DNA sequence: CCATCAGTGTACTAGGACCCGAAAATTGAGTTACAGAAGTAACTGGTATACTCTGGTTTCTCTTCA
DNA sequence: TGAAGAGAAACCAGAGTATACCAGTTACTTCTGTAACTCAATTTTCGGGTCCTAGTACACTGATGG
């Protein structure tokens, strides 16, 4: 007993089901209402050496269908559920197929043509245009993309030189964290004007020659 | 550079764009196209002459789904327009802006001051201002033989 | 056969992949950059002419 | 018969977006200073995915003693 | 007279070798602010309307029932 295990009692009463292959505008006015419980009824008759099976449909969901039976020793079935509180079980095993079929032949076609057409509508076309279109490229004083990135930067402002002190006690801080930086990834922590940067990097710090991406500055002075 | 020369070769061949017409597909503002466009006549040593109101007529009106019909009656009270002094020292694109919405709206297909604005890149309220200045002088600036459904005698 | 139509459709199929791919490098450009891109300007309209 | 009790036929609200114009504010060019910060525009290493003989290998008959 | 190696003509992977991008940074500019008058273009903002759909009050009507 734990939460894989399959209660396979099911099988042990050994349980019969049918496994019923039913077109889409059957299963379509049931989905209508899919709830009243009531759908139709299945009738099946039986003579002496035949047996025949067909579905009448309801007459409020309206507003005959022949059943064909298969061999079913040529593949074993069975049917199991999974609980929404993660308990799978086994209903049963199939011990017969059923196929159905459309009493009407001619009309039954116009259906399905309005399915094909209807399944048609996402189907999207070229669309012939009888102006050609004068709205693209027209006219801006500036792009949107240009006056938001520059308004970015002048309300960033100005890169402040702080002084020697504070951006090598900050330098020395970070340390800590990695042995190695970048100069670029360097420059956004420390916030400080590349050139001014490099000279407090160099009057402490070397860059070493690494063979795996490249030479990197090391903020060991020694 | 490439918009500037490209502003002043559409200028010096004859048929003008504005500097609208070149931010408008160029990745710059249209302040820094006229500032290398003067550093560029400045550079080169050249000039180009000077825009007219009847350059901008035969794109605007055909940008807009206007008739030849309207196009040429534009084209005459812009002329006329500016031959009257009826807009001192307004820019030609406002003024052929103006004229259009003047023979939109007594012709026969009718345009809003917006898509005026649109295609002619000129704010609605410069043409709202340079057609009360030829506002007045509706009838003399009209062509003499002019078909429409509208009385040229009532316009807003 | 291949007609006029699945001819064209060959060549469109290779432009229009050249189209995306343009507009996706113009694009990473600007994003990279920090900016917006104007996807009027990252069509290059002569691939497909 | 005088109580009561929906409907009715309206100007009068109640939200509910929405628009029209005016006036103020800004932008833009022109100059010339001023210091410093962005903002591209340029040459110059640096290390990996193929790559090309090549060094070794491997039977497979044979070489050289023994 | 085979034996233990001697020589010989095949494959086969791999280590330098060869490219192949892919960043890595030095100058060298523009672009700020302030000032001013100018004029036109363009935007913003701002008080008030404007139209429209949906209830709302209120006097009267029209039965209705006990």
């Amino acid at each position: 007993a734990e939460r894989g295990e399959l209660d396979l009692t099911g099988a042990k009463q050994n349980t019969g089901v049918w496994l019923v292959k039913v077109p889409k505008y059957l299963s379509q006015q049931w989905a209508k209402a899919s709830g009243r419980g009531e759908v139709g009824k299945l009738r099946i008759a039986k003579t002496q050496g035949r047996t025949e099976v067909s579905f009448t449909l309801n007459e409020d969901l309206a507003n005959e269908h022949p059943f064909v039976l298969q061999s079913v020793g040529g593949q074993t079935l069975t049917v199991f559920t999974e609980s929404s509180s993660d308990k799978l079980s086994l209903e049963g095993i199939v011990v017969q197929r059923a196929e159905c079929r459309p009493a009407a032949s001619e009309n039954y076609m116009r259906l399905k043509r309005l399915q094909i057409e209807e399944s048609s509508k996402p189907v999207r076309l070229s669309q012939q245009l009888d102006k050609v279109v004068t709205t693209n490229y027209k006219p801006v004083a500036n792009h949107q993309y240009n006056i938001e990135y520059e308004r970015k930067k002048k309300e960033d402002g100005k890169r402040a030189r702080a002084d020697k002190q504070h951006v090598l006690d900050m330098l020395f801080s970070a340390f800590e964290k990695h042995q190695y930086y970048n100069l670029k990834d360097l420059v956004d922590i420390t916030k400080q004007p590349v050139v001014y940067l490099k000279e407090i990097l160099k009057e402490i710090g070397v860059q070493n020659v690494k063979g795996i991406h490249k030479n990197t500055w090391e903020l060991k002075p020694e | 550079i490439a918009s500037a020369c490209l502003y002043i070769a559409c200028r010096q061949e004859g048929v003008p764009r504005t500097f609208k017409e070149i931010c408008a597909v160029s990745r710059i503002s249209k302040k820094e196209i006229g500032r290398c466009f003067k550093l560029i006549l400045k550079a080169l040593e050249t000039s180009v002459d000077l825009i007219t109101t009847g350059d901008f007529m035969s794109r605007f009106c055909s940008n807009l789904c206007l008739p030849k019909q309207v196009q040429m009656a534009a084209t005459h009270i812009a002329r006329k327009a500016v031959e009257l002094d009826l807009v001192p020292g307004r820019s030609p694109i406002s003024v052929a802006a103006a004229a259009i919405y003047m023979a939109s709206q007594a012709s026969a297909e009718k345009r809003t001051q917006k898509e005026i604005g649109d295609i002619a890149g000129v704010a609605d309220v410069t043409i709202r201002q340079s057609y009360r200045l030829i506002y007045p002088r509706a009838p003399d600036l009209f062509p003499t033989d002019f078909k429409f459904d509208t009385p040229v005698d009532k316009l807003p | 056969l291949d007609l006029a139509g699945p001819l064209l459709a060959f060549l469109f199929r290779g432009m229009f992949k050249n189209l995306l791919k343009e507009v996706r490098i113009y694009a990473q450009k600007f994003i990279d950059r920090g900016k917006d891109f104007n996807l009027e300007l990252a069509i290059k309209t002569r691939i497909i002419s």
